[PDB]
Order: structure tokens, then C-alpha cells, then sequence
């Protein structure tokens, strides 16, 4: 339908081994973009690459919460494709839900390190790789609708996702005159392995709360990402796009 | 090919953003209805689009003109399942130096006019168990601007309206969204200091009509996005 | 630079609670509404020295002559409270244009007229504070309240646009955005974090706060009890 | 008059040694609230108390052990949990995104975001355990909403504070504990004296009121949020920017 929109584009996707990150990799490759699928689980990253003119797609393993892994990842992609990724998407995220009164220091620090610090490190390294090559780019950070309104049992998750928004807004302001756009995606509840960790009736209640009356599929997020990645959104930066089905609008 | 069951009604599609939205959707397969007060201008717009696309004359301020337009809309092109509200006027001026007539004018054109349009679209979108509406607002509509008081008011209500309508009809497979463009090169931003302004703007430039048009098309084609305000300002909202 | 406040729609609900609270704080209030009998009754239990006026804010000149009566009897109006509004729930399909225009001119245009008439006085004195009472549905929207949402969403951008325009003249304009105020809730009050509907006096305390805060303008103060987090 | 508005309240203020936190202490004590002035600086907190029975405390909010220790020191000195909790403890390590080190990111997040989490968590626990309702006030920033150049770590933390407080407000609503965020613009504080004068001039021109705010202006909203006059306000961000980035 609309391939070759990203024909001349290398796309780095962290957490591409499952769910949203996987659907993003499929959609990006579906429009012509060579995808560098990154994930903590290499077996999951390789599985994504298997479901996809120059060379081929590549699987990468990196812990985005580690500063060294965030650097080595970018360097290894540049080593593989002889160029920095024009499209960078951060789907690497985890949940460690607990009520505020009972949340341990580890449940907090881990979510922050991966979702917030992890996104920061990926954003920073990707930006540095684009500035040192004079290449334009589009950085897409997957936040959440939780990052705007907060949520029960997600003190650590909401704070991290909200931080991503304030982070992306700053990045967009600095990388603006460097030809690099920065945007955040704010998805509602999506049919991904993350929401399979939500009890069925809680999902039922959520479903009857979403105005559209159903959980969105990961392809819906990929649609937004593909748009933000292309030059169709060339005048869109520092923007938060909500794909929630009307939830918490 | 096949049946063109994707019909879009672009109000204010004679020039500027509405015309660009038109041009873009015409090549994507949508069948169009170029609508504006000036019939001569709307007719010329539909000419370069194709023979499948028709032009109609209407003033969104008048409820009957909207009603009669949608009547002729269906009895010539079919049921309308896509809507674009790019019809709007702007008059810069201080609130203390603003006539009440000028207030009612913008409020009826930009706000009430987009309400009557969505109202009439409900009939055709329910009769097809599906629809998508994009209301063109502004990045000034929620943030406000010195001199654009009445415009901010009219554009401001466009967000609360589209969201209240989004919740109201979401179960009928009808999505309502708002595009919030920044400074765009049209007849509206003719005498604006693009030099002194763009020094702040992150992208360092104004947006073109097709950049806003793509955003409109995006929201119309995003199946899990309703009641959302998409901002296309090049990062202006971080400074405004 | 005394303490004289004009509260439009101060005969009932929030505006009445605003007038009541500011009377206890020592402000000289003016209760303005259409039904003069209601305005007199409101300004009657408000203590003493408080005046009542009749005005339809949807009219360009009705508000004009009302302000010249304000200036004539109370003097310079330092504080403006736009709490005049109407609401009739209904689907957009089942809402005739007459009602659509009606709410727009009352809830939106009406506040624009009042804020405009208060300018030349507040401008010449280089001091003034305005609070426009809106709603949470004006921003987040609500089913069956489209027209009300538009009218209550409009004066958010308006108040802000006026704020950046008049801030250099030491004049501040803010918006109170209340949620569900008590003046049906069973399957709704349970959702709200505070587990109850608000009170008009609780919304009034927010209004007075915005009027007395020296470094706050163009701000939308939400009083919902956490409703906006789940709405 | 509002000098008896908070007569029955015990107020805990972190970062009370300087700037906003000190002005907060002044205002709260000026309304009859006995202030528990906490700060990383031992002497600064004590001098704050001197300007104001009142007590001074020292703690590093970024560390988990020092956070729970602080709340225990308060409940031991006053035989009650603080009904008012204000988190003004924050720092700034500005640097461009491309050139921001890991340490400059970690430290700002730990103090501003994590530090605020620990205090808010420990405060709620002390209030729920004693069955006492209250009001928690976290001092974010207008930067948290729109971001600012050279402040990626600062914007992320402040934005995280908002989502943090929003979550807390929704969880602590059943226990009568209100949680709100304050979003102040640029205010005449020692922190503002860190950024160069040339930039301060530009900002002042961008601010609609055309001047930097006073720390008393921020305390004015904190005093309100801490009061019963905001008894129906929770999960709400209050902006004190003079119209800056409204
Ligand atoms: N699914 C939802 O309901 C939802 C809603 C809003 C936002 N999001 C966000 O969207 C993103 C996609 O999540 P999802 O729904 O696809 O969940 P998912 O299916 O579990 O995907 C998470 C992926 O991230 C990878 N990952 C986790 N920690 C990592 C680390 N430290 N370093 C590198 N990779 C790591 C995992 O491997 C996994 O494949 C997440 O960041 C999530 O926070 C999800
Ligand atoms: N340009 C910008 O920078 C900018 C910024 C923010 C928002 N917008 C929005 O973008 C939209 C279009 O862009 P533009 O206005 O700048 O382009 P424009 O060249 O001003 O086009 C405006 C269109 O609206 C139509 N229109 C005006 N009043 C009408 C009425 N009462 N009834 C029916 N149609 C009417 C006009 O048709 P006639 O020939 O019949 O008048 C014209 O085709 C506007 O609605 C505006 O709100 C633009
Ligand atoms: C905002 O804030 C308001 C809060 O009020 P509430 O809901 O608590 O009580 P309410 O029942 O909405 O009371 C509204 C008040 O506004 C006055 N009012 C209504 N239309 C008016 C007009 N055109 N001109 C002047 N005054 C008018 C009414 O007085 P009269 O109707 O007696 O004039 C009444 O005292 C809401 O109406 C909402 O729109
Ligand atoms: N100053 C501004 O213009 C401004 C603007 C927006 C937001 N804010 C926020 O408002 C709050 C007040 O800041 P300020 O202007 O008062 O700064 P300040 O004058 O430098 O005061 C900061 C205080 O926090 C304490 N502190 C720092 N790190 C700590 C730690 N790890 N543990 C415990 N205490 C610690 C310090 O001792 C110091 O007294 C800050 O959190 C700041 O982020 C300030």
C-alpha cells in the first residue's frame, strides 16, 4: 500500500523482541526501512528479525539501562550498516507494579533505570550518532497515557513515563536546529504481553472504560510510529501523540 | 478499481490547509467535496482534483446552508464517512478594541460552524456505522496569544467539543480528533514577522499546508485515536 | 485599589458561594444576574453594603450599562468573577441550533463581554484580577455535554490569550475548572479519589485563592478531587 | 486573616534551608503551623528555624535510609506524623543532551525525583499507620511540562514528579491524603543565581509579568494547598510562572 516511504532509512528499535516493539519493526520494514531490532533477550530480537534492497535486517542485544550497553549498541549498528539510524524508537520497557505504601526501592529503581534512564541513554547515543554525521533523524520515545494521568499501582511506571515526556520535549528543543525531530507516543492499553499480566476482569473493566470499547492492537501504535518516522510529519517535534481509544483524553 | 466508499467532506477546502488536505486525500483514493462560501473558488479547487470530486457552496455559520449542503452532498456523491473542518476566519485585535459583532462572527464561523458541520455528519456517519472527524484548531487555541483573544476562544472550544463528541459517539465507530497547527504559510499568516518569530521556533521555520494536511489524513486513518489534539507547530508549544 | 469584586451569576451555585466567602473576607461584592429578585436575595444574606444588579451577559450593551452602574455605585472594580452560565444536557443530534447559540453567548461570549468592560478601569488603575469559572469537561469533554464543553473550553484559551495581553498591565486572568459539584452520583462518586462530589464553597475557596495570588495568571486551577485522572 | 489557618498542623519541609523551602517555612509558621525544617545542609535548616515548637532536621532525601529516618525523627520529636509534607529539595546540573554525563543524570534524578518519591512514600506511611489524613505537596517545575534547553535531567525529574504525585493522589485518596504538584516558573532564589545573567534577562522578557517571581509567591500556593481551603483539590498541578508557558 505505502512501501518506500522509508526506503532509504535505517531504523533502530529497542525492545523489538515483543509486543509493540515487534509490531513497529514489522511496520517499519513493511514501508521499506531496514530495521535494527534491539532487545534484552537476543532470542526474542532474532525472532523479530526472522519475521521480516541493501543487505538484511539485524538483531542486537543490549541492556538499555546500562550506559555502556547504550553506547556499544549504537556503535555496533554503525559498524553493521556503516551509518547511524535515521529512525530511533524506544520500546524497551518493564513493569514492576505495587502500591505506594508497599513499593520497595528496587521496584522503583529498576523501572526508572529501564524506562526512564534507558530511554535517555538510547536517545542521547542516537542523537550523538546523528550530529557527528550531519544526518537528519526522528527520535520516537514510547511513553504511555499513564505518563499523563498516573495510575494505581504504578508510582514507578507513571513517574518514568512522565519523565520520558519531559525528556523528549527537551531533546526536541536542543536537536531542533540539528535537523532531528523528537516525539512521544502515549498508548492506552494494548494487546501486548505486558497487558496479559493484567487480570482478565481488570481488563474487562478497562475495556468498558475505553470509549472505543476494546483494547488496541500493537499495529495501532506502529501506525503512529511509522508516521512520526516518515517525512509526512516533518513539522512535528516535541509532540505527544495519544493512541488510547479515547481513554483518559 | 471498486466502489469509492470513502467519502470526505472538506469544509474550507477552497484554499490553504483545507485545499491541501483535499489534494492529498484525492490521491489516496478518497472522493471529495470542496466546500466554501465562494463557489467560484471551490469549483476551481475540485477541477485539479478530478471529475469524481465535486464542489459545493456553503457558509458554516448558517445552519440551513449546512443542512442544504449535506442534503446535496448525499444526493450526488453518497454517504459522508469522513469530515474535515478547515473553515475558519481570523481577525487580530485587542479585546478592548474588538466589536461584539466581530466576536459573534468568529465564534459562529470557527466554533459554531464546526459544531453544525459535525451535527449533520452524524446522520451520514451513523447510517454507515463508521466515521472520522478532524477539527482544525490551533496551538493558540489552548495556549492563547496577545491579540488573538477571540480566535483563541473560538479555537479553544473546538477541543472540548471534539472530545465531548468523541466520548459521545465512540461506540458508533466514529472518531473525532483535533489538529493543532502552529504557524502555517496561508492567506491567514500573510503579514506576520516570520523573521523575528522563527528565531525561537525549534525547526526554525513555518509549516507548509501539506505538512498540516498529512497530519489531518493521519488522524483520519488512525483507527485507535479519538478525542486527541495533534500538534503540528514544529515545537512552538514549548515556547508559547 | 480597595477590595471591590463583581461576581456575575452570584445569585446561585458557585457564584453565590464566591460572593458569600468574599463577603466574610471583607470584599465589597456586587451580585449580578438576570433575575434581579435572586440577586437581591443573594446580596441580602451576604451581610450589608453589598449591592445587586440585573444583567444578561449575553447582551453587548446590557453588560455595558451594568458596568457603568457598578462604577457609579461601587466604584472601580478590582476583581471580576465570571460564574454566570447555563447547561442543558443532550446529544448533538438532538440539539437545535437555538440552544447551541444560547450556551455559547452565555457561557463564552458573555464572559468575553464582561472581561472587556472591566479592562479600561483595570487598565487605567494598572491593577486587576479576573477569574473565569469553567469546568473539567471543558478540557476533557463529556458525553451528552458537547455544547457545554465547547462553551466551557473556549474561555480557557480566551483567558490565557487575555493573560499574555494584559499581564504587562499588572492584570491577571485565571480559570477555575471544577468537577462534579453538589448543588445519580452513586455509580460515579465511587470513581472519584476523594469519594464524593464537591461543594460550591470548596470551588469558591479556589476562586478567591487565584484572585489573591500575585504571580499566577493564565492558569487553569482544577477542583475535581482527582476526577481528571480517571475521566 | 490566615495566621490561624494552619494552627493545628505539623509541617515537614525538605530543602527548607534556602530559597523556596525557607519561604515555605516562613509562610507555614506564619499561619500557626509548627514547621519541621529539613535540609541537606545542617546549618541552613537551623538558621531557617531561627528566622521562624519549631525544629531542624538533616537528611539526604536521595537515599532511602535517610528518608525513612527523617520521618521517624519527626514523629519522635512531635509524637505525631506531619500532616503537611512539602518537598522543596532539588538540585540542577545543566548540560546539553549530547554532552550530559551519566553522573549528571543520576544525581538530579535521585535528588529531585527519587528523593521526592521516598519522602512522599514515607510521609503517607506515617499518616496511614496513625490513621491521620493530610496533604502532600511536591514542588515540581514549569520545565516539567514543556522542557528546557540544557535541562534534560531536570525536566525528566520534574515531569516524573508530576506523574508520581498524580499516582499518589489516586491511591491515597481513600486515606484522606491529598497530593498535589506545584509548578513554579523562575523565582529569585540561589538556584536562579546559578544560571548566567544574560539568560536571566531573556527569560524576564519572556515572562508575561516581566519579572522574576518571589519565593513568597510560591509559598502562597503551598500554604493554600496545605490548608483545608483546598480540601477538594488533589492530583492537581498548580502553576506559578507569571504566565510563562501557560
Ligand atoms: N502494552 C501496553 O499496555 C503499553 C501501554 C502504554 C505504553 N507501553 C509502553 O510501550 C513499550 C512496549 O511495551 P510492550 O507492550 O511491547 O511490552 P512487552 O511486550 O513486554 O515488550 C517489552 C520489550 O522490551 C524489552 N526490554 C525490557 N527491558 C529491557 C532492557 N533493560 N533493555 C532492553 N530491552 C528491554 C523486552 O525484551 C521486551 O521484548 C513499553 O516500554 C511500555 O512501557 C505499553
Ligand atoms: N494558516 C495558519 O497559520 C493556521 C493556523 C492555525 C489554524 N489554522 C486553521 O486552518 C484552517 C485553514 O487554513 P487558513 O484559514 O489559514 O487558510 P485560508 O486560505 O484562510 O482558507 C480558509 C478557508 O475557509 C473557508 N471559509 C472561511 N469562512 C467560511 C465560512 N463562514 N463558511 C464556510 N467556509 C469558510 C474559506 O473559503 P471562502 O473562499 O468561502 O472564504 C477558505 O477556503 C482555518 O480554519 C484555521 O482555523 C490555520
Ligand atoms: C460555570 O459556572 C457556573 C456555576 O454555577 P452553578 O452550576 O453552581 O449554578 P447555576 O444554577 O448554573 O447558576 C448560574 C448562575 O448564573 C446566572 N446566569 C445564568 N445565565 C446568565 C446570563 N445570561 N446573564 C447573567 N447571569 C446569568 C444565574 O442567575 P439568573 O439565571 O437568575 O440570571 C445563576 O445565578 C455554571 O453555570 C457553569 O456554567
Ligand atoms: N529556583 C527556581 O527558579 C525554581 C524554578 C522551578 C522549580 N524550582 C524547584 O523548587 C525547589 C526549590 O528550589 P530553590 O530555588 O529553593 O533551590 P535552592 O535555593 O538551591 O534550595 C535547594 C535546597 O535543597 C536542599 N537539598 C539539595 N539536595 C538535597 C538532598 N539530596 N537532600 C536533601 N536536601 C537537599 C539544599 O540544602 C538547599 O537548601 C527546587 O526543588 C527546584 O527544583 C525552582
Amino acid at each position: 500500500q505505502l512501501q518506500n516511504r522509508l526506503r532509504s532509512a535505517l531504523a533502530l528499535v529497542t525492545g523489538a523482541g515483543s509486543g509493540i516493539g515487534r509490531a513497529v519493526s514489522v511496520r517499519l520494514a513493511g514501508e521499506g526501512a531496514t530495521v535494527a531490532a534491539c532487545d534484552l533477550d537476543r532470542a526474542a530480537a532474532q525472532e523479530t528479525v526472522r519475521l521480516l534492497p541493501r543487505g538484511n535486517h539485524a538483531a542486537f542485544q543490549a541492556d538499555v539501562s546500562e550506559a555502556r550497553a547504550a553506547r556499544c549498541l549504537l556503535e555496533q549498528v554503525q559498524a553493521c550498516f556503516s551509518r547511524p539510524p535515521s529512525v530511533v524508537v524506544s520500546c524497551a520497557g518493564i513493569t514492576q507494579d505495587e502500591f505506594l505504601l508497599h513499593m520497595s526501592e528496587d521496584d522503583w529503581d529498576k523501572v526508572i533505570a529501564v524506562n526512564l534512564k534507558g530511554t535517555f541513554l538510547v536517545t542521547q547515543a542516537a542523537a550523538q550518532a546523528l550530529v557527528s554525521n550531519g544526518c537528519r533523524g526522528s527520535i520516537i520515545n514510547i511513553s504511555s497515557i499513564v505518563g499523563k494521568v498516573g495510575n494505581v499501582g504504578q508510582t514507578n511506571y507513571a513517574a518514568s513515563k512522565a519523565g520520558v515526556i519531559g525528556l523528549t520535549q527537551t531533546a526536541a528543543r536542543e536537536l531542533g536546529r540539528h535537523g532531528i525531530r523528537c516525539n512521544s507516543v502515549l498508548p492506552g492499553f494494548i494487546a501486548t504481553p505486558m497487558t496479559q499480566k493484567v487480570p482478565q476482569k481488570v481488563v474487562d473493566k478497562i475495556t468498558e472504560m475505553i470509549p472505543m470499547g476494546h483494547l488496541g492492537d500493537p499495529e495501532d501504535v506502529a501506525d503512529v510510529v511509522a508516521f512520526l518516522a516518515s517525512e509526512d510529519s516533518g513539522y512535528i517535534t516535541g509532540t505527544s501523540v495519544e493512541v488510547t481509544g479515547g481513554l483518559f483524553m | 478499481h471498486h466502489h469509492m466508499d470513502k467519502v470526505c467532506a472538506v469544509f474550507g477546502g477552497s484554499r490553504g490547509i483545507g485545499r491541501a488536505v483535499a489534494q492529498l486525500m484525492a490521491r489516496k483514493g478518497y472522493r471529495l467535496a470542496v466546500i466554501a462560501r465562494n463557489l467560484e473558488g471551490a469549483k476551481a479547487a475540485a477541477g485539479d482534483l478530478g471529475g469524481d470530486h465535486l464542489a459545493f457552496s456553503c457558509d458554516v455559520a448558517k445552519e440551513h446552508d449546512v443542512q442544504n449542503t449535506f442534503e446535496e452532498l448525499e444526493k450526488h456523491l453518497g454517504r459522508v464517512n469522513f469530515l474535515v473542518n478547515a473553515a475558519g476566519i481570523n481577525r487580530d485585535g485587542l479585546l478592548v478594541r474588538t466589536k461584539t459583532e466581530d466576536m459573534v462572527s468568529q465564534l459562529h464561523t470557527n466554533l459554531l460552524g464546526s459544531m453544525l458541520t459535525c451535527k449533520a455528519a452524524m446522520r451520514t456517519m451513523i447510517q454507515q456505522q463508521g466515521g472520522s472527524i478532524v477539527n482544525v484548531g490551533s496551538i493558540v487555541g489552548l495556549k492563547g496569544n496577545s491579540g488573538q483573544s477571540v480566535y483563541s476562544a473560538s479555537k479553544g472550544g473546538l477541543v472540548g467539543f471534539s472530545r465531548a463528541l468523541a466520548k459521545e459517539v465512540a461506540r458508533k465507530k466514529i472518531r473525532v480528533n483535533v489538529v493543532a497547527p502552529g504557524f502555517v504559510h496561508t492567506d491567514m499568516t500573510k503579514d506576520l514577522k516570520e523573521e523575528h518569530l522563527k528565531k525561537n521556533i525549534p525547526l526554525g521555520r513555518f509549516g507548509e499546508t501539506i505538512e498540516v494536511a498529512h497530519a489531518v489524513v493521519f488522524l483520519l486513518e488512525s483507527p485507535y485515536i479519538t478525542g486527541h489534539v495533534l500538534v503540528v507547530d514544529g515545537g512552538l508549544q514549548l515556547i508559547l
